[PDB]
C-alpha cells in the first residue's frame, strides 16, 4: 500500500513582473520591486513652500542691470532656485557684454534673497547729465529708457568734469555692485556726449584696482545701436569702500544689491512657467514626488531627490523564478 | 538553476501555497495540505531585505550634476565639464544596471539554494525511514500522523520512534 | 569547484565526447557509446551567449577620450583634464577586467552545476533501480537497452516496467 | 549558507580542530580524533589567498587627488575641479566596499561548499558500506581501524575491499 | 556485471587559459578574446575620406599661410587631422595667435574649408601692400609672409587711415584672420607706418576691439626682434566686420568660409600618409577588428572597440579543461 | 554500534566581523583588515629628504622676499612644500600676483631652487635704488621692502629712461619676478618718479608685455592705498629678458634658477616641523603601515595606501564562527 508523503515546494503565483540577470533576460518572477521613479507633474513648484524666482522673458543680467522691461523684478522677495529660459528675449536691450557673467551667476546659485539699496542717488549728479542717457535699444512703453539700475551720465554745458565718487558700505552684508562703461561709434561721438576725448573709469576697493579705457570701434548695429555697454561688477565687503573716478563714459551706480540671505540655490534652465504647486524635488522637466531612490526624469535636480541614473527600467528580484 | 531545485526535481511551484516563500505539502491518512516553512521564508525575507537595502545605500554616495555656464571663448571647458558630468553620470548608471543584473542573479540562485536545502534537511531527517520519490516527495515507509508532519517541518523527526516500522515496511516491500 | 562534479567526483572528461558540453556514456549489451546531451548543453549555450552579450553591452556606454589643448599659463587646467581623462580610463579599464574575473568563475561553477543537474537527474529517475557508483557511472540491477538507455537520455525512464526486475537482482545480490 | 553544510546540516564548528579549516572526526576500537583535511584546506589558504591579492591589485591604478588652487575669479572651474576629484574618490570607495562585500559573500559560500564537497567525498567513497547518520557522520556496516579511516581521508578507500562484510551486516540489521 | 550508464562533460585539448578572482591560468575548454591587440602603424583615409595631414606644418602655418606650408593652401574635405607634437614651420615671423586653443577646439568640429577673398591684395591704393616681407619667412630663397594676410606699408611717407568692411554674404559662418605689427622701437614705427601713435580697432555685432602696437626691445626669433599677433573672429551669415587702422595693420585678404562641419578631430602623430583606408585610426595606426575592446590608444575616431588599458581581456566560455 | 567518520569545520572563539550584502557583523574565525586608520599626527621628511615648511610665509611671500621671511632666503632641496590656510605674511605692501596659481602649480613640481643675482642692486647709477621702502613691510620695526626685487626711485629730480637687459647664460631655466608700482595720485605719481605719464616694457622669445600704472584712490590695506602688481616669467636657456621703463618700476634684483625637478606638491596644513622620517605624508600626519588602503587624507605624497572614505574595510578570510 501507497505510504504517507510529504513534499517539499515553493511559492508561485499569477505575476508577470519580470527582472533581467547576466545570463537570461525577460525572468518572470512572483515578487519584484521597481526602484526606478519615471514621473514628474511637468511644472515648476514651491521648493518647501518656497517660491522659486521664475525671470520669464528676462535674464539673469536683464534683472540685475534693471532692463526696463523687468520691472517686474524690480523687487523680488526671497527664493528657492532660480528659473531662466534658454535664450530670454529681454537681456543687454542696450548692446554689450557682461564682464564675469558666469562666474556672477555662479555666485547666485548661492543666494536666496536680494535687498534693493540705492548708493548713489540719480539726482547727486550736479556737475553732469544725469536725465539724457537713455536710447531707443531700451524702450519702456514706448519712450526710449535705459537700465534702470545705472546712470548714463553725459556732458553738462560742454564740460564734463573730473568725477571722484565714493561709497562705504556700511551695511552688514556683502554688496553686489554694478557699473558700466560705453564704447563709443567713433571720436564725433565721443566729444558730442562727454568732451574729452581720452577718458577712463578708474574703482578700486581693498582687492579691486580697475581702470577702463573705451574701445572706439566701427561695429554692426545691434537693437539699432553700434555702440557697446560694457558692465563690470564686484563684492564690496561689510565696512570696505568702493571708490569711482572718471572723465568720461562712465555708466555710475545707482542701485546696488546687498545679500540678505545665502544658501542652497541654482540657476535652472526651463521654458517652463510657474505651476501653483509645492514639491521637494524640482527638475527643469517638472516636479517629483516618489519614494524611489532612483529617477531617470534629469540629471540636474534640487531638493530631497532619488538618484538620477540614465537606465529607461531598473527592477530588483525579490521573490522568485515564477512557475507558468 | 545553480541548485537543480526550482524547475529542477521540483518541476513547479504551488499556488496554493500563499503564506510564504518555501514549504510543505502533507499527505496522510488525517488529510492533506500546505503549510509554509517559517523559519526558511523568514530568513530569506530578511537576506533580500538587507540586499536591497545594501544596494541603494552603496548608491548613497553615487555623483550629482551640478549646472554650470561659460561664455563663447570657453568651450574647451564648457566641453570638459560636459564630459566629466556625462561620465559621471555613466559609470553610476553602469553601476546601477550592472548590480541590480548581478543580484538578480544572485537572488534567484537565492531561492533554488533554499529550497534545495529544505529538501535536504527533510532527507536527512528521515534518511531511510522514508523513499525518496525524485519529485521534491518522500513516501514514509510507516505511518505519520500530523504530530510527525510538525516534528519533520520543525525539525524533531524521531527516526528511532519509527525506525522498526520502517524496517518491518521495507523488508515487506523488498521481499515482494 | 563549487558544486564538486567537474573534477570531483567526476575525475575527468570526456575527449571522446566532441558534439557537446555534457552528455552520457553507456554500456550494454548491443554496445557502448558517448552520446551529449542536447537540453543542458544547448541551455548552457544559451547562457554563456547571453552573458558575453550583456558584458559587451554593458561596456556600451563607456568614457571616450577627446583630445584637448592648452597653453603654457593653463598648466592647472591641462592638468585637470588630463587627469580627469586617465581617471575615467582607469576606472573603466577597472569595470572590464574585474567583471571579466568575476564572470569568468562564475561561467566554471555554472559549467561545474550543470553536470551536476545532470547526474541528480539521471540519478532521481532511476532511483534504486541503478547503483551509485561514486564516480559519475550507474550500474543498472536491470538489463537496459538501446531504448531504455535513451529514455534514460531523454527523461523518459519509465522506473516501474524495470522496478521488479531490479527489485529481484537487490534482492539476489543482498541475499547473496 | 548557499551549499547547507556550515550551520546547516553539520551544526557547527569542531574547537579542537585547530591545524586546519575542514576535516574529519574518527571514532573505531582503537579510539577517536580530529584529522585536518590537508588538500582541501590548502585549497581554500590557495584560493583565499589569491582572492585577497586579486583585489588589492585591482585596487593598484585606482584614482590619486591631486591639489589644485583657484583664485576669486575661477569659482566655476574650481567647483568643477573639487567636484572631479570628490566624484572619482566617491567611485573607488563604492569600488572598493562593494567588492569587499560581494567578495566576503562569495568566501563564505566557497568554505561551505568545500565542506559540503568533503562530505560528498566520503559518502560516495564509503556508498552503501556506511550509513548516513544525517549530522555529518556515517556509522560504517564493517570495522574500519585506522588505517582504514586513513583509507577514506586520503580519497584510497576501496569499498569491494569490505563490501561483503557490510552486506552481512546489513542483512543482519534488515532482519 | 550489470548495464551502466555515466554523465560526463567535454575535454579537449585546447591551451587557452583564463583568470578568475581565487586562480589564474585556469585552462578552459573553450573561451573568447575580446581585446584588439593589433593595428596597421599607417594613417588611413576613414571611410574612403583622406584626413588632413599637416606635415611640418602647424595649424596656424597652415590657417594663416606660412610661405613653407604652400602644400595646404587649398585643401579638400577631411576626416581628421594630423599634426605633428613640435612642427617646424608655425609662426615664421614670431609672435602670438590669440586664443589658439579654442580655435583648434573650434576646428575639432569642421571637416571643410572654402577660402575667399574677402580684401583684394589689389585694392589698396594709399598703402604699400606687396612690401610686408621678411627673411623670417623665406619662400624659394627669398623674404616672404604669411600668405592670407598682408602686412601693410607706408606709401610715400604716408599712412592714411584705413577704413575698410567686409559684409558675409555667405550661408555660411566665416573665419576670418588679421594681425597687428608690435615693432623693435620708435624709428621703425616711423620707418614702417609714418604715424607714430597707432591703433586697429575692429568691430562685428559681437566684436568690439582695438589694438594698440607695444614698441619694445626684444629677443630675437627667427632673427627678428618685433613681433606680430594674430586674431580671429567667426563672422556669422549677414554680419559684417569693419577694420579701421592708421599703422601696425596686417589685413586680411583670405577668410575660411565653413563649407562642412562634422565629427573631427586633431591627431598628434608623427606618422604620415600609409595609402590605406580603414574604419578606425588611432595616432599610432588603424584598426580593422571585430573585438569589442582594444588596448591600442585612447583617442581614435570612427567606429571603434572601446578603450582599456589591458593587456589581456579573456572571457570563459568552456569549462575547465582537464589535463 | 559500528565505528564512525564525521566531517566538520573549524570554529575557535574570533569575533572578528565582516559584512555582507544580504547580512551586516557576521562573526568569522578569520578575517583581515585592510584600511589603515592611524597616522602619527606629524609632519616628517619623505625618504630622508626634509619639507620647506613655509610657516607664516605664504609662497609669494617666500619668492619675492618678504622682510618677515627672512628664514627662507636660502632653502635647500626640499621634498613637498607646506604652507598654512592663510599665512599671515604675505603681500605686505598691497596688491596683487599675476597668475599666482599658475606659478604654485610650476612650483609643485620643483625640488630645488638657486638664487642668483641677475641685476645688482647697486648697478643703479642713474636711480635712487635705497629709498624704495615701506611701514607696510616692516623688518624689526624699520620701514622695509621685498628682498628680491627693488623699488626704485627719481634722483636728483630725474627719472631717466632704464633699459635693462639680462641674458640667461645657465643651462637651466629661470624664475624671474619684477612688479610694477599703481600709486594713490599724480601728486605721489611726480613725488617717486618725476615722470607723469610712465610705462614698463618687458619682453623675451615668448613675452610682450607693457605695463601702465594706474593712478587712483583705494582702500587703505596695510596702511597704503597704492598697490604692487608682480608678474613672473620662465626665462628659458640662452633666451634674454629686456626690462624698459620711465617710472613705477619694481625691478628684478634676484631670481630663481630651477636645478632639480621632480614630483612634488604644495601641501595645506597647519602643522609644523616633526622631526621624523615616512615614506607616505598627509596633511593631518604621516602614514607608516603595509595596508592596502587609508582614510587619513586624499591628498598624500610618497608610497601610499589607497584612499577611500571607508571607515571600515574587513575582508573575510575564514568560515562563519559557530558560537
Ligand atoms: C567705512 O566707514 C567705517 C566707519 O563708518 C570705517 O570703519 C573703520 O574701518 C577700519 C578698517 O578698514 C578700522 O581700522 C577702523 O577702526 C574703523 N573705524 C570705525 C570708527 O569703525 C571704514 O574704514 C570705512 N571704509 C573705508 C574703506 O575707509
Ligand atoms: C644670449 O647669449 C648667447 C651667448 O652666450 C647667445 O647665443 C648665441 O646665439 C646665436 C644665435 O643668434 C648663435 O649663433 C651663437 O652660436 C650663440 N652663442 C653661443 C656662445 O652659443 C644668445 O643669442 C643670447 N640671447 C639673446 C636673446 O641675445
Ligand atoms: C550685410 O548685407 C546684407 C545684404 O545686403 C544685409 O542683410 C539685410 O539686412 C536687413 C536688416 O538689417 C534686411 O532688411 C535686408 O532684407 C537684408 N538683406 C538681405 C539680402 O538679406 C545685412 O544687414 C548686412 N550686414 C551688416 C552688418 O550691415
Ligand atoms: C523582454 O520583454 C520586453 C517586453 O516586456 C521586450 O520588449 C524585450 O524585447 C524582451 N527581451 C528579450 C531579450 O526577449
Ligand atoms: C600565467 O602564465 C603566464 C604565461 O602565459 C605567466 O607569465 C604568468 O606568470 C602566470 N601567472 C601565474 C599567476 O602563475
Ligand atoms: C578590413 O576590413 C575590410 C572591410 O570590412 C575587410 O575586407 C578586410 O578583410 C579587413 N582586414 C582584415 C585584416 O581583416
Amino acid at each position: 500500500d501507497p505510504g504517507d508523503q510529504i513534499c517539499i515546494g515553493y511559492h508561485a503565483n499569477n505575476s508577470t513582473e519580470q527582472v533581467d540577470t547576466i545570463m537570461e533576460k525577460n525572468v518572470t518572477v512572483t515578487h519584484a520591486q521597481d526602484i526606478l521613479e519615471k514621473k514628474h507633474n511637468g511644472k515648476l513648484c514651491d521648493l518647501d513652500g518656497v517660491k522659486p524666482l521664475i525671470l520669464r522673458d528676462c535674464s539673469v543680467a536683464g534683472w540685475l542691470l534693471g532692463n526696463p522691461m523687468c520691472d517686474e523684478f524690480i523687487n523680488v522677495p526671497e527664493w528657492s532656485y532660480i528659473v531662466e529660459k534658454a535664450n530670454p528675449v529681454n537681456d543687454l536691450c542696450y548692446p554689450g557684454d557682461f564682464n564675469d557673467y558666469e562666474e556672477l551667476k555662479h555666485l547666485l546659485s548661492r543666494i536666496n534673497h536680494f535687498e534693493k539699496i540705492q548708493i548713489i542717488p540719480k539726482s547727486s549728479w550736479s556737475s553732469h547729465e544725469a536725465s539724457l542717457g537713455v536710447s531707443s535699444a531700451c524702450p519702456y512703453q514706448g519712450k526710449s529708457s535705459f537700465f534702470r539700475n545705472v546712470v548714463w551720465l553725459i556732458k553738462k554745458n560742454s564740460t564734463y568734469p573730473t568725477i571722484k565718487r565714493s561709497y562705504n558700505n556700511t551695511n552688514q552684508e556683502d554688496l553686489l555692485v554694478l557699473w558700466g562703461i560705453h564704447h563709443p561709434n567713433d571720436a564725433a561721438e565721443q566729444t558730442k556726449l562727454y568732451q574729452n576725448p581720452t577718458t577712463y573709469i578708474s574703482v578700486g576697493t581693498s582687492t579691486l584696482n580697475q581702470r577702463l579705457v573705451p574701445r572706439i570701434a566701427t561695429r554692426s548695429k545691434v537693437n539699432g545701436q553700434s555702440g557697446r555697454m560694457e558692465f563690470f561688477w564686484t563684492i564690496l565687503k561689510p565696512n570696505d569702500a568702493i571708490n569711482f573716478e572718471s572723465n568720461g563714459n562712465f555708466i555710475a551706480p545707482e542701485y546696488a544689491y546687498k545679500i540678505v540671505k545665502k544658501g542652497d540655490s541654482t540657476i535652472m534652465k526651463s521654458e517652463l512657467e510657474y505651476g501653483n504647486c509645492n514639491t521637494k524635488c524640482q527638475t527643469p522637466m517638472g516636479a517629483i514626488n516618489s519614494s524611489m531612490p532612483f529617477h531617470n526624469i534629469h540629471p540636474l535636480t534640487i531638493g530631497e531627490c532619488p538618484k538620477y541614473v540614465k537606465s529607461n527600467r531598473l527592477v530588483l528580484a525579490t521573490g522568485l523564478r515564477n512557475s507558468p | 538553476g545553480l541548485f537543480g531545485a526550482i524547475a529542477g526535481f521540483i518541476e513547479g511551484g504551488w499556488q496554493g501555497m500563499v503564506d510564504g516563500w518555501y514549504g510543505y505539502h502533507h499527505s496522510n491518512e488525517q488529510g492533506s495540505g500546505y503549510a509554509a516553512d517559517k523559519e526558511s521564508t523568514q530568513k530569506a525575507i530578511d537576506g533580500v531585505t538587507n540586499k536591497v537595502n545594501s544596494i541603494i545605500d552603496k548608491m548613497n554616495t553615487q555623483f550629482e550634476a551640478v549646472g554650470r555656464e561659460f561664455n563663447n571663448l570657453e568651450r574647451r571647458i564648457e566641453n570638459l565639464n560636459k564630459k566629466m558630468e556625462d561620465g559621471f553620470l555613466d559609470v553610476w548608471t553602469y553601476n546601477a544596471e550592472l548590480l541590480v543584473l548581478m543580484e538578480n542573479e544572485r537572488t534567484l540562485d537565492f531561492h533554488d539554494s533554499n529550497v534545495k536545502n529544505l529538501y535536504d534537511k527533510v532527507r536527512l531527517q528521515l534518511r531511510d525511514n522514508a523513499k525518496e520519490l525524485g519529485n521534491g516527495c518522500f513516501e514514509f515507509y510507516h505511518k505519520c500522523d500530523n504530530e510527525c508532519m510538525e516534528s519533520v517541518r520543525n525539525g524533531t523527526y524521531d527516526y528511532p520512534q519509527y525506525s522498526e516500522e520502517a524496517r518491518l515496511k521495507r523488508e515487506e516491500i523488498s521481499s515482494g
